[PDB]
C-alpha cells in the first residue's frame, strides 16, 4: 500500500534524524576551538597558461604532478607541462561541447564527455606516436558531468540522468549501474582505496556508493541547493561538498551526519568547485565571484584570497605532492597558484 | 612503423647522390628524424638532424657544407643530398625517427640501413673501456660505458641512450635516459648512473639478446656515440 | 642659428602674450585628462572589452594627451615665470629641438589615433558581421612611433625648429627654405589627410545609423537610444575636429607657399603672420582638451558616474 | 640555459599554438544559436543527445544545436550556451491550451542569470491553424485570455495585406503578450524579435540573418557608447 | 509501485553503526596535526624547493 510505504519512509527518516541528533555529542568547532589558526595564507600566479580561445570547463592534475588536462569549449582537450608551461599535447574533440575532463593515474588514457552522452577515452602511448580515441563508451541518456579512472581497465561515470555507471574500458560495456538519485549527479570523487565514492545530486544530496557492492550506504543532506562540487578528505573518513547557495558542507562518514559549514555572510555566488590539501588543513573553493577563497577546513575562518581571473572559476585542483592548486576559468586562463 | 632507405651504391670521389628514406605506419611530420652513419669498422656517428617542421637543421662538424637534409611531409619522405663525396663516406646510412617531448622516447625506432661505398673540439669523448666481455646464457653482464663531461643538466635529467645492434639487423633502443626502460624490451635491463659513469646490468642473458652496445649522448649537439661493446 | 631675438612689447605681453593663456589652458587639460583616467580605470577594470580595440585606442589617445599638455604646460608656464631663459641656461640648443620633436609628437599622435578609432567604429557598424587586445597596442605603438619619426625628421636633416613669437617656445620653422616647405607641407598633409579619413568615415557611419534608426522599425522594437546617441557622439567629433585642426594646417601650407615668402630673408616673420600663428595654435589646442569630454565625459553613462 | 629536448618540446609549443590560433581564426567566422521549444511547436522544421545542423545565408554560416531530452528544467546544462548569438525560440500559436506554458517557458528562459545578454527570436509558428481557427470561430481566446476581450489592436499599427480583423486582433495579442513578458526585465542588451512565420516559409533563415545582425550591431553601439 | 525499494534502502541505511561526532573530530584533528609538516601549502617552503620559482 502506499500510505504504508509512505509511513514507514516517514519512520525510517525520523529514526535516522533521531539518531543524528544523539550522536551529536559535541560540535568541531568546540573541539578546534583550542588548535592554533592559520595566519593569513597569501598566494601568487606563479605560472600563467594560456593558449586556449575559448572557456576552460574541466581541468585534472596528473599522477606526475607536473602534468594536467584543460577541456575547453572549442572541442580542444590540451595537456600541458605546468612546470615549463609547454603544451604538452592538444586533442581536437569530436563535439566542442565537453563537461568533464580526467587523466588517467598511469598517465596512459585521458577521459573526455559532455552533452554528448558519449564519454571517450584517448591513450596517448600509441606507437604511431598520434592520439586517437582509444573507446567511446556509451548507455547515457543524459550529458556526462564528471568522470574518474578508478583504474586503468575500469572508469566510473557520472551523467545527468540521476545514475551513475562503472564501465569497463576494455569490454566497453556498463559493469554496474547505480540508481536513486532524484536529481542530475553533478560531483563525483574517488576515495584514496578506490572502492567507495561519493555523488552529490540536484537534489541537494550526497550519495555513498560501493564499487564493489554498489548498493547506497549513506545519504547527506543539509544543503538547500544543488550540489556541484564534491571531494574526499585526504585520511578519506570525511568529505566535502559545494552549492549554490554560497556554502561549503564538510561530512563524516562514520558520523553519518554534518560535521562543519563554512560561510562568511558576505558571499552570495554559488561553489562550483572545491578540493583539499595534501594534509586536509585547507578547504579551497571556487565562487562565481571570480576569485577562490582559501577556506579552513579545521577552523571555518577564510585565509585568502585568490584573485586573479576575469570571469567565472570553474575547475579546481591540487596535486598528490600538495605543491600546486591550478585553477581554471572561463576566461580560457588556467592558472597556478603557489 | 616502417622506414625504408634507398639511393645507396657505387659513388666515385668528388661526386654527388641523394639518398632517399620514406616513412610510414606513423605520423612522420610529427616526428624529427637523424641520419646515423656506420662507418665499415667504426661505430655509430650522428651526421645530420631535422627537427619537426624543418624548424631546426643540425649538421655534424665533419660534414660542414655538403650534407644537405630536407622532409617533405605531404610525400612523407626524407631527402639527405651529399656533394663532393669523399672515400671517408663510405658507410651505412640509417633513419631514426625521434619526438621530443615530456616522457618521450627519442630514437626509438631505427631504419634498416642503406650501404654507400666510395672508390679511390669542446665535443663531448664518450669513451667505452670494454672492447669483448664473453659470456654465457643464464648468466649475468655488465657494460660500463665513461663521458669527458657530466652528462647531468639542471633539469635532474641525465642524457643518455644505450642501442643494441645485433648481427644482421640494425640498431635498436634499449635504454633512454638511462631510468626508463624502451618499449618491448625485457625487463633484464638495468641502466644506473653517477653523473659521469653509467652501467647496463643483466641478470641473465639469451641467444638473441647479443650483439654490440653503443651508448650516446644527447645532452648538446653533436651526438657522440662510444666505441662499441661486442659480446661473445 | 636656433635662438633668435625678438621685440614684445608690455602691451602685447599684458594682452596677447600674457601667460594666463597658457596656465589655465593647461590646468584645464589637466583636470579634463584627470577626469577621463579616472573613467577609463573603472571602464578598463570592469572587463567588458570584447571590442577592446576601441578601448585600447581611447586609452592611448588619452594617455598622449595628458602627458603632452603636462610637459608643454610645464615648459611654457616655466619659461613665461622667468624661471629659465633659452639664452641664458641653454647653450645646448637641444632644448629647443626637443621642444620641437614633443611638439610634433603630440600635435600628429592624437589625430592618428582619431583616425585609427574611426575605421574602427566604421567596421564595427557598417560591415557588424567581420572580427585580442594585442593588435590594438601594436597599432598604437606603431602610430606613436610614426609620430615619433616625423618628430625626429628635422633633426637629421630635412626641416628645422627655431625660436617662435613671443619666445616661449620653438617650432618647425615657416619659410623659403626647400627643407622647411617640404616639412612644413609634409606636416599639413598629414594632418588633413587624418581629420579627413576620420570625416569621411564618421559621416559613412553616421549615414548608416541613421539609416537603421529611421529604417522602419514597424513595431519599434526598442527605442532607438543608442543608435542616436551614438550618431550625436560622431557629429561631434567630426566638427570638434575639423574646425579645431583644419585653420591651423591650412594656415601653414599657405604660409610655406605664399609668394613672396613669409620670412624675411634674415630669418624674420611679420608681426601679423606671428599673432595669426599663435592664435590659430591657440584655438587648434582645444583638441585636446576637448577630445575627452566629447569621448567619455558627454556619454550618459560617463556623466552618471560623475554625477554626487 | 635549455637542453636541446627544452627547445624541441618549447618548438612542439610553439607550431600547436599555431595549429590552434589557425582553427580559432576558422571556427570565428560561423555564429552559434540555440533552438529551443515545445514538442507541440516545430523547432525541426523551420530552417530548410546533441542535433546540430548547419546552413549558409548570403555567405555567412549558422550553427543552430538542437540539445534534446534534457526537458524538465533547462538548468546545468543551459550554461553551456552562454555566448550564442540568439535563442532561436518556437512556440506554437494555434494552440490556445498550450499558450501559457509557453509563456511561462518563456518567463525562465528568460529571466536565467547565465542568458542576462543574448537576445531572442521569438518564431510565432503555425499561423495558418491559427487563422483557420479563429476564421472559424469555435474555439474562442478569451476562454483563457480574459483580457482579450476587451483588448483591440492598435490604431497605429500596419495591417497585413489581407488579413482579418479577427486573425489580425488574435496574433497582435499573442505578440503582445509575449513582448510585455519580455519588457518587463532587462532594460539593455535584451531583445524579443517577435517573427510571425507560417508552416512552410521560404524567406525564413533571412529573419534570423537580420535579427543577428541587428543583435551584434547593438552590442557594438553598447560597447562604443558606454565609454 | 516501486515504493517499497525506497523502503529498504533507508532501512539497509539507518541499520549501519554510527560513531560519535567527537571521536571524529579527534581524529581529524590528529590527522591534521600529523600531516601538517608534510604540507608545502601550509609552511611557504623555500624558493629554492619550488619548482615553479622564476
Ligand atoms: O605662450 C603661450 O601661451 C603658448 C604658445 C603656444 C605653445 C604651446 C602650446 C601649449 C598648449 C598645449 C599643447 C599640447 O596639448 C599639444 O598641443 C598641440 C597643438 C597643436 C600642435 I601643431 C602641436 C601640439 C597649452 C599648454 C602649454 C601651451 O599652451
Ligand atoms: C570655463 C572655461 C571653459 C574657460 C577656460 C579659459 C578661461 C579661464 C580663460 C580664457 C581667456 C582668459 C582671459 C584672457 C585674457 C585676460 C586679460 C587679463 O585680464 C588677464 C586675465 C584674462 C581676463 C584671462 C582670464 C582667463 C581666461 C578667461
Ligand atoms: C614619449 C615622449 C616623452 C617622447 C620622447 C621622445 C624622445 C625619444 C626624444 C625627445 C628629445 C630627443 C632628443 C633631442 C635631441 C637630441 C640630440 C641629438 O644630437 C641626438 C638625438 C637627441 C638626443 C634626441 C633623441 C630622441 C629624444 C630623446
Ligand atoms: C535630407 C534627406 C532628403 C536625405 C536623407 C538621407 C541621406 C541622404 C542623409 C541622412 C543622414 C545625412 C547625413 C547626416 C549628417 C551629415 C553631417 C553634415 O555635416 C554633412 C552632411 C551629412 C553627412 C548628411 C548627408 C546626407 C545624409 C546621409
Ligand atoms: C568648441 C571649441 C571651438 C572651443 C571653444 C572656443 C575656443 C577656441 C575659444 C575660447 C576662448 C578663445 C580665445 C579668447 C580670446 C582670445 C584673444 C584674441 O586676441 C586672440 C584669440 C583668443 C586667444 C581666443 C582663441 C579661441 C578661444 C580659445
Amino acid at each position: 500500500e502506499l500510505d504504508q510505504l509512505r509511513q514507514e519512509a516517514e519512520q525510517l527518516k525520523n529514526q535516522i534524524r533521531d539518531a543524528r541528533k544523539a550522536c551529536a555529542d559535541a560540535t568541531l568547532s568546540q573541539i578546534t576551538n583550542n588548535i592554533d589558526p592559520v595566519g593569513r595564507i597569501q598566494m601568487r600566479t606563479r605560472r600563467t597558461l594560456r593558449g586556449h580561445l575559448a572557456k576552460i570547463y574541466a581541468m585534472h592534475w596528473g599522477t606526475d604532478s607536473r602534468l594536467l588536462v584543460s577541456a575547453s569549449q572549442d572541442g580542444k582537450l590540451i595537456i600541458w607541462d605546468s612546470y615549463t608551461t609547454n603544451k604538452v599535447h592538444a586533442i581536437p574533440l569530436r563535439s566542442s561541447w565537453v563537461m568533464t575532463c580526467a587523466y588517467a593515474p598511469s598517465g596512459n588514457y585521458v577521459a573526455c564527455g559532455g552533452l554528448d552522452n558519449i564519454c571517450s577515452i584517448y591513450n596517448l602511448k600509441t606507437r604511431e606516436g598520434n592520439v586517437r580515441v582509444s573507446r567511446e563508451l556509451a548507455g547515457h541518456t543524459g550529458y556526462l558531468s564528471c568522470c574518474r579512472f578508478l583504474d586503468d581497465n575500469q572508469i566510473v561515470t557520472s551523467s545527468g540522468d540521476t545514475t551513475c555507471a562503472l564501465w569497463d574500458i576494455e569490454t566497453g560495456q556498463q559493469t554496474t549501474t547505480f540508481t536513486g538519485h532524484t536529481g542530475d549527479v553533478m560531483s563525483l570523487s574517488l576515495a584514496p582505496d578506490t572502492r567507495l565514492f561519493v555523488s552529490g545530486a540536484c537534489d541537494a544530496s550526497a550519495k555513498l556508493w560501493d564499487v564493489r557492492e554498489g548498493m547506497c550506504r549513506q545519504t547527506f543532506t543539509g544543503h538547500e541547493s544543488d550540489i556541484n562540487a564534491i571531494c574526499f578528505f585526504p585520511n578519506g573518513n570525511a568529505f566535502a561538498t559545494g552549492s549554490d547557495d554560497a556554502t561549503c558542507r564538510l561530512f563524516d562518514l562514520r558520523a553519518d551526519q554534518e560535521l562543519m559549514t563554512y560561510s562568511h555572510d558576505n558571499i552570495i555566488c554559488g561553489i562550483t568547485s572545491v578540493s583539499f590539501s595534501k594534509s586536509g588543513r585547507l578547504l579551497l573553493a571556487g565562487y562565481d565571484d571570480f576569485n577562490c577563497n582559501v577556506w579552513d577546513a579545521l577552523k571555518a575562518d577564510r585565509a585568502g584570497v585568490l584573485a586573479g581571473h576575469d570571469n567565472r572559476v570553474s575547475c579546481l585542483g591540487v596535486t598528490d605532492d600538495g605543491m600546486a592548486v591550478a585553477t581554471g576559468s572561463w576566461d580560457s586562463f588556467l592558472k597556478i597558484w603557489n | 612503423v616502417q622506414l625504408v632507405e634507398s639511393g645507396g651504391g657505387l659513388v666515385q670521389p668528388g661526386g654527388s647522390r641523394k639518398l632517399s628514406c620514406s616513412a610510414s605506419g606513423f605520423a612522420f611530420s610529427s616526428f624529427g628524424m637523424h641520419w646515423v652513419r656506420q662507418a665499415p669498422e667504426k661505430g655509430l656517428e650522428w651526421v645530420a638532424y631535422i627537427s619537426s617542421g624543418s624548424g631546426t637543421i643540425y649538421y655534424a662538424d665533419t660534414v660542414k657544407g655538403r650534407f644537405t637534409i630536407s622532409r617533405d611531409d605531404p610525400k612523407n619522405t626524407l631527402f639527405l643530398q651529399m656533394t663532393s663525396l669523399r672515400s671517408e663516406d663510405t658507410a651505412m646510412y640509417y633513419c631514426v625517427r625521434s619526438i621530443y617531448y615530456y616522457g618521450s622516447s627519442p630514437f626509438d625506432f631505427w631504419g634498416q640501413g642503406t650501404t654507400l661505398t666510395v672508390s679511390s673540439g669542446s665535443d663531448i669523448v664518450m669513451t667505452q673501456a670494454t672492447s669483448s666481455v664473453p659470456v654465457t646464457p643464464g648468466e649475468s653482464v655488465s657494460i660500463s660505458c665513461r663521458s669527458s663531461k657530466s652528462l647531468l643538466h639542471s633539469n635532474g635529467n641525465t642524457y643518455l641512450y644505450w642501442f643494441l645492434q645485433r648481427p644482421g639487423q640494425s640498431p635498436q633502443l634499449l635504454i633512454y635516459r638511462m631510468s626508463n626502460l624502451a618499449s618491448g624490451v625485457p625487463d633484464r635491463f638495468s641502466g644506473s648512473g653517477s653523473g659521469t659513469a653509467f652501467t647496463l646490468t643483466i641478470s641473465r642473458l639469451e641467444a638473441e639478446d647479443v650483439g654490440v652496445y653503443y651508448c650516446m649522448q644527447h645532452l648538446e649537439y653533436p651526438l657522440t656515440f662510444g666505441a662499441g661493446t661486442k659480446l661473445e | 642659428p636656433c635662438f633668435r631675438p625678438t621685440n614684445i612689447t608690455l602691451e602685447e605681453r599684458r594682452l596677447i602674450a600674457s601667460p594666463w593663456f597658457a596656465a589655465s589652458f593647461c590646468v584645464v587639460g589637466l583636470a579634463s585628462n584627470l577626469l577621463a583616467l579616472s573613467v577609463l580605470a573603472g571602464a578598463r577594470q570592469g572587463g567588458s572589452h570584447t571590442r577592446s580595440s576601441f578601448l585600447t585606442f581611447l586609452c592611448g589617445l588619452v594617455l598622449t594627451d595628458f602627458l603632452g599638455l603636462l610637459v608643454t604646460g610645464t615648459i611654457v608656464v616655466s619659461q613665461h615665470a622667468a624661471l629659465f631663459e633659452w639664452h641664458a641656461v641653454d647653450p645646448g640648443c637641444r632644448l629647443c629641438r626637443f621642444m620641437g620633436v614633443v611638439m610634433i609628437f603630440f600635435g600628429l599622435s592624437p589625430l592618428l589615433l582619431g583616425a585609427a578609432m574611426a575605421s574602427e567604429r566604421y567596421l564595427g557598424i557598417t560591415r557588424p558581421f567581420s572580427r585580442s587586445q594585442r593588435r590594438a597596442w601594436a597599432t598604437v605603438g606603431l602610430v606613436w612611433a610614426a609620430a615619433l619619426a616625423l618628430g625626429l625628421l628635422p633633426l637629421l636633416g630635412v626641416g628645422r625648429y627655431t625660436v617662435q613669437y613671443p619666445g616661449s617656445w620653438c617650432f618647425l620653422t615657416l619659410g623659403a627654405e626647400s627643407g622647411d616647405v617640404a616639412f612644413g607641407l609634409l606636416f599639413s598633409m598629414l594632418g588633413g589627410l587624418s581629420v579627413g579619413l576620420s570625416f569621411l568615415l564618421n559621416t559613412v557611419s553616421v549615414a548608416t545609423l541613421c539609416h537603421v534608426y529611421h529604417g522602419q522599425e514597424a513595431a519599434q522594437q526598442r527605442p532607438r537610444d543608442s543608435e542616436v546617441e551614438m550618431m550625436a557622439q560622431l557629429l561631434g567629433i567630426m566638427v570638434v575636429a575639423s574646425v579645431c585642426w583644419l585653420p591651423l594646417l591650412v594656415f601653414i601650407a599657405q604660409t610655406v607657399l605664399r609668394n613672396p615668402p613669409a620670412m624675411s630673408p634674415a630669418g624674420q616673420l611679420s608681426r601679423t603672420t606671428e599673432k595669426e600663428l599663435l592664435i590659430y595654435l591657440r584655438v587648434a589646442t582645444w583638441n585636446q582638451i576637448l577630445d575627452p569630454w566629447v569621448y567619455i565625459l558627454f556619454r550618459r553613462a560617463v556623466l552618471r558616474r560623475l554625477q554626487p | 640555459t635549455v637542453s636541446a629536448e627544452d627547445k624541441a618540446a618549447a618548438e612542439r609549443s610553439k607550431m600547436i599554438d599555431k595549429n590552434l590560433r589557425e582553427d580559432g581564426e576558422k571556427a570565428r567566422r560561423t555564429l552559434r544559436l540555440l533552438l529551443l521549444g515545445a514538442d507541440n511547436s516545430g523547432k525541426s522544421t523551420i530552417v530548410k543527445g546533441i542535433f546540430e545542423t548547419k546552413f549558409q545565408v548570403d555567405k555567412v554560416n549558422f550553427h543552430m544545436f538542437d540539445v534534446g531530452g534534457q526537458r524538465d528544467e533547462r538548468r546545468k546544462w543551459i550554461q553551456c550556451f552562454n555566448d550564442v548569438t540568439a535563442i532561436i525560440f518556437v512556440v506554437d500559436s494555434s494552440d490556445y491550451n498550450r499558450l501559457q506554458e509557453a509563456l511561462n517557458d518563456f518567463k525562465s528562459i528568460w529571466n536565467n542569470r547565465w542568458l542576462r545578454t543574448i537576445s531572442v527570436i521569438l518564431f510565432l509558428n503555425k499561423q495558418d491553424l491559427l487563422a483557420e481557427k479563429v476564421l472559424a470561430g469555435k474555439s474562442k481566446i478569451e476562454d483563457y485570455f480574459p483580457e482579450f476581450a476587451r483588448y483591440t489592436t492598435p490604431e497605429d499599427a500596419t495591417p497585413e495585406p489581407g488579413e482579418d480583423p479577427r486573425v489580425t486582433r488574435a496574433k497582435y495579442f499573442i505578440r503582445k503578450e509575449f513582448v510585455d513578458i519580455s519588457t518587463a526585465s532587462g532594460d539593455g542588451r535584451h531583445i524579443c524579435y517577435p517573427h510571425f512565420t507560417c508552416a512552410v516559409d521560404t524567406e525564413n533563415a533571412r529573419r534570423i540573418f537580420n535579427d543577428c545582425k541587428d543583435i551584434i550591431l547593438q552590442m557594438n553601439l553598447r560597447e562604443y557608447n558606454l565609454v | 509501485a516501486q515504493a517499497r525499494k525506497l523502503v529498504e534502502q533507508l532501512k539497509m541505511e539507518a541499520n549501519i553503526d554510527r560513531i560519535k561526532v567527537s571521536k571524529a573530530a579527534a581524529d581529524l584533528m590528529a590527522y591534521c596535526e600529523a600531516h601538517a609538516k608534510e604540507d608545502p601549502l601550509l609552511t611557504p617552503v623555500p624558493a629554492s624547493e619550488n619548482p615553479f620559482r622564476e
